[PDB]
RNA sequence: AGAGGAACCUAUUCUCAAACUUUCAAUGGAUAUGAAGUUGCAGUUUCUUUAGUGAACUGUCAACGUGAAUGCGAGGUCCAAGUGGGCCAUUUUUGGUAAGCAGAACUGGCGCUGUGGGAUGAACCAAACGUGGAGUUAAGGUGCCUAACUUCUCGCUCAUGAGACCCCAUAAAAGGUGUUGGUUGAUAUUGACAGCAAUCAACUAGCCCUGAAAAUGGAUGGCGCUUAAGCGAGAGACCUAUACUCCGCCGUUGCGACAAGGUCGUAACGAGUAGGAAGGUCGUGGCGGUUGCGUUGAAGGCUGAGCGU
RNA sequence: AUGAAAGUAAAGGUCAGUCUCGAAUUGGCCGACGUGGGAUCUGUGUGUGCAGCGCACCACGGCCCUGUGCGUGU
RNA sequence: GUGAAAUCGCUGGAGUGGAACCGGAGACAGUUGAUUACGCCGACGGCGUUGGCUGCUCGUUCUAGCCCGACAGUGUUGCGUCUUGCUGGCGGUAGUGGGUUCGUGGCGGCUAGCGUACGUCGGUGUGAAAGUCGACG
RNA sequence: GCUUACGACCAUAUCACGUUGAAUGCACGCCAUCCCGUCCGAUCUGGCAAGUUAAGCAACGUUGAGUCCAGUUAGUACUUGGAUCGGAGACGGCCUGGGAAUCCUGGAUGUUGUAAGCU
């Protein structure tokens, strides 16, 4: 009664049934994971620019 | 045989309010007529929100109405909302507001009328602005529900701020393992 | 696989050439005589042979012209010699065969049918190297040579005639001898 | 089942090219990388720090971070029915500028320049659209000194 | 008329007038909708040939 | 394995590698292809530089105006079922002598699925399904079973049970002076072989024959078929699907018209196990109300005329 | 709301100053933050464009409360 | 009280070759309906729609043959660089002139299903009843 | 046409043998008090200019080895998709598209940047 039986048979069909969803377009806007020193200077730069 | 997919042939929609409220059904009838004949997207929006469920019509605040009317050009426009207008205790001054709404609470109604405002129903709006002229469409915050706080990535997932379903709140209720680095880990 | 479909294969003259490039502003023009059912098959076979012989394929080449060839005088009888190369189930062989016909296309069609009959060879395994008209004295096959006689004569010994548009049963007596 | 170490099956992927071992030339370090640029990932075996995972070898990514000697890259990776934009910190030695984006930027520059020149000079707006190669047009071929050569299939010869 | 004239003129002096390659085509689907590979299946769908004996015009290039 | 200067050196040579490689495809993978863009002007920074030097950001800044093909409306959230024994096939592939064996890769199927054909068959070939009709076909076929030709053309084959159509329902090494074609080398009219006018030899490959033995009586599906009703190349026509075209009706979906929890119009569409939803003037028994019938015959029971998919 | 707890507990934007030029201070105005996208609404050209106010919601940020590490002083 | 189904006996009808039942399509038996115009049915014409089979006729493409001329050859008649035939390419096409290809071509003939721009007509039914007609079966 | 310092690509630049080398320069070179380092002033370090192109280095030469490029190999090997394709099978061809690599043959033997200088 062997019961390991790995396979990848019906997996691409399942993956494609609802389409392969590509990543969104706003993912490049976030400044997450960027250098802390650069981020600090960006905060300082943004906190001081006069509006008018 | 033809190679097409029928999975999304049918689109779930509301062709009439689920409510048995006869007045709500009559309002839906009237605005279905208006939307079909005038051909105005404003009338279509009013129709859809009339047929919507009460979950999607969250209460609006008198403060939000006041902010809407205090904007340059909105002084004499009619505020149209299909959400309940509630009174705000934190609002100190109420301007002159002309509001067409389904339901306005007693406190909000009293304050609006005291400040020289006017409250009309949707049937009266149909006569005042059949095409929706000089209107300011508003609604309450749809995502501001306690249930919504529990929606999203699972609580035990990295960078997840979803509220868990806990029996009570305290140090003995899901605060030990997987929530602090002292016990195994923290996500 | 390619098949010699159709009564009386047609004959085409196909002229093509490799598409000129910068390094070769002028390219040689090749011409072939093809026997096929129609001109689409003629073009495909032309490219088959030209790609076998020269380093060019249909992608880099073009067809300057393709024109059907009709027998000049179909009112005269000729002896045709056919040089062909074919594949058996075991090896490759060259054959020379002879036919008598009024048209070279008819002779080549006869060749294809005969190869199928006597060697179970299909059109995809046969290459017609050459076809020509041979003189009566230059033929070398007994079946053809036996008809190069001005006094040829023979009867029709055992003639079985088929009734065409009348009942299956008859009281008539059937005769197979007609003197 | 296979083992799941980082460098399983990379015997040739992470190896140097024939007669290309040794000291890494310095243009690799002189190249300029800015956030938003597209880079190809090709692991250099000679540098064992900041090595990309084998799954990302040969993929293109967009830079989102620029540190002292490395860059953060957003690389698409297919996981079942979704494509995940994974973020990886790769050193400069395993990175190379991608020419696909630069070609497009050059074409955009040319389009803008051509449009500006035409408008300034009063010419009609030009066609600035790539078009698929159309079928060949009509032409005449001359046989002078190029007479057609009659070809025939060749007989079978026993090439022992 | 012009195509024939050019062809005959080239033939007279022994040249070859090559007409322009065809620019439009008609495509008819002749096989059923079962047991099809993903790539030809999507290609037929993109060409709008989702049934037997469906025909479309295609710009050749 | 020799060669040139027993080993050794030099230049070669025969045959090779899942855990060898200079070189290296086809299929394959990835990214980009404009408005969320391009040019400037004019500000911010505590970062960076010797430095407006850069990097980045900001502005109700100014101008420019959509930059491959084809197709097509797109995106978001929530709640939850069943499943978590699979099997088959072309191709690739590991163990095994093999297996209707065990294990993998891509894709398509059966499972969940009927329909025409393969005599029969889960998977093979064709093709997927509302309910009817006319026409045309796919694969397969047309001597009779059996709808459709003992239809037309050329060959080959005689077998003391020949052969006869994907999967497929076994056949080999080796042979034949059976017959039919071809290849090569010879001799021959200064008359070739046999006996006191073509011939000889060696090969080759079509069909046929030998190799070819099993147990209830038995299988090209059967009968039978021999210038075939067999084998190969072909031609006309013809037959036949739940497929294709057109016509009617039912419903679903999308869209639309109408002062309506409704009607109507229009286009496309309709497979289904486990499972999920919807509609039910489908059915059953109470309660609060409402509408009526009944000893001139209720419930129950037996069973003709109808209605509804 | 947050911390194990003692406990503490959610108002800034902009403009102008003084300055011991700083991890300072003062005063007005506004008051639930900024930007981008936003059905609808408003104005104005010519089905379409431009401009303005922007709901819900999304994206990117900014501040405020609490715990904690570093780190100061007034 | 009512008095179901299974099972069983009788009378009449009908079937009955190693199962019986069942779906589709008719026939029979049987059941049932039936007010000049109108119902229930049929036939022949017209029109619409989808067709099936089958002829002429113009033209288009690519091409000849017949016919003429010389040359080369020969499965050759009659009586030898003979003649008559016949073949091959090559060069001519005036005239004559068929194959092949198909046309955003022109003119026909026969005929089917479905529906009714609609016509010409018949069967039946207006008390019963019988018969007839129609539908189911 | 060159030399030097710092390079970029990293053999068309390497390797072997040989010829030539104007001027700057590079180099070899002389000395070892001092700084500095060694068993050793050989290397490293410091102070110099008598001498030499001998070597390094540069240019050039070689039917030179290597490297690089091209032709051929060859539309071959291999390969995508198709067939109620041939064959007992192993396998084979055809249709539809992609398409190599050795042997062998021919050619090339560094290109170029900043700074300073010679001619």
């Amino acid at each position: 009664a062997k019961s390991k039986n790995h396979t990848n048979h019906n997996q691409n069909k399942k993956a494609h049934r609802n389409g392969i969803t590509k990543p969104k377009k706003h993912i490049f806007l976030s400044m997450k994971g960027v250098d802390a020193k650069f981020i600090k200077n960006l905060r300082f730069s943004r906190k001081n620019n006069k509006r008018q | 045989g033809i190679d097409i997919n029928h999975k999304h042939d049918r689109v779930a929609r509301r062709t009439a309010p689920k409510s048995e409220n006869p007045y709500l059904r009559l309002l839906s009838k009237l605005y279905a007529f208006l939307a079909r004949r005038t051909g105005e997207k404003f009338n279509a929006i009013v129709l859809k929100r009339l047929r919507m469920s009460r979950r999607n019509r969250q209460p609006l605040s008198l403060a939000k109405l006041a902010r809407a009317v205090q904007k340059a050009g909105n002084e004499n426009k009619t505020v149209v909302t299909l959400s309940t207008v509630t009174d705000d205790a934190r609002l100190y001054t109420v301007p002159k507001i002309s509001v067409a709404a389904l339901h306005v609470t007693e406190g909000a109604r009293a304050r609006i009328l005291a400040a020289g405002g006017e409250i009309i129903t949707l049937d009266q709006l149909a006569l005042k602005s059949p095409k929706g002229e000089n209107t300011v469409f508003l609604q309450g915050p749809r995502s501001a529900r306690e249930a919504e706080k529990h929606f999203g990535p699972a609580p035990g997932v990295p960078h997840s701020h979803t509220k868990p379903y806990v029996r009570s709140k305290g140090r003995k209720f899901e605060r030990a393992r997987g929530r602090r680095a002292s016990r195994a880990y923290k996500n | 696989p390619t098949k010699a479909l159709g009564e009386t294969l047609n004959e085409y003259v196909v002229v093509g050439r490799k598409i000129p490039t910068e390094k070769e502003p002028v390219t040689p023009i090749w011409k072939m005589q093809i026997f096929a059912t129609n001109h689409v098959i003629a073009k495909s076979r032309f490219w088959y042979f030209v790609s076998m012989l020269r380093r060019v394929k249909k992608a880099n080449g073009e067809i300057l012209s393709i024109k059907q060839v009709f027998e000049k005088n179909p009112g005269t009888v000729k002896n045709y010699g056919v040089w062909l190369k074919y594949d058996s189930r075991t090896g490759h062989h060259n054959m020379y065969r002879e036919y008598r016909d009024t048209t070279v296309a008819g002779a080549v069609t006869q060749c294809y049918r005969d190869m199928g009959a006597r060697h179970r060879a299909q059109a995809d395994r046969i290459h017609i190297l050459k076809v020509q008209t041979v003189k009566a004295e230059d033929t070398k096959r007994a079946g053809i040579k036996m008809f190069h006689d001005a006094k040829i004569r023979f009867p029709l010994p055992h003639r079985v005639t088929k009734r065409k548009n009348l009942s299956v049963f008859t009281t008539a007596r059937q005769n197979t001898h007609f003197a | 089942t296979n083992s799941k170490g980082l460098r399983r099956g990379t015997r040739y992927m992470f190896a140097r090219d024939f007669r290309k071992h040794g000291v890494e030339h310095l243009s690799t370090y002189y190249t300029q990388y800015k956030r938003g640029d597209l880079v190809d990932i090709k692991t250099n075996g000679a540098f064992q720090k900041g090595m990309p995972f084998k799954a990302y070898h040969g993929r293109t990514g967009r830079i989102f971070n620029v540190t002292r000697g490395a860059v953060g890259i957003i690389v698409n990776k297919r996981v079942r029915g979704n494509i995940l934009p994974k973020r990886i910190n790769i050193r400069i030695e395993h990175i190379k500028p991608s020419k696909c984006r630069t070609d497009f930027l050059n074409r955009v520059k040319s389009n803008d320049e051509k449009r500006k020149a035409a408008k300034s000079a009063g010419q009609p707006v030009p066609a600035l659209k790539r078009l698929p190669v159309a079928p060949r047009g009509a032409h005449t071929v001359t046989t002078q000194n190029n007479e057609p050569e009659l070809l025939a299939p060749l007989r079978f010869e026993i090439v022992a | 008329k012009e195509g024939l004239r050019l062809k005959r003129e080239a033939e007279a002096k022994g040249d070859f007038y090559v007409p322009a390659e065809h620019k439009v085509a008609f495509v008819v689907r002749i096989r059923g909708i079962n047991q099809l590979h993903p790539k030809p299946r999507k290609a037929l769908q993109i060409l709008r040939l989702r049934q037997i004996n469906n025909g479309v015009f295609v710009k050749l290039n």
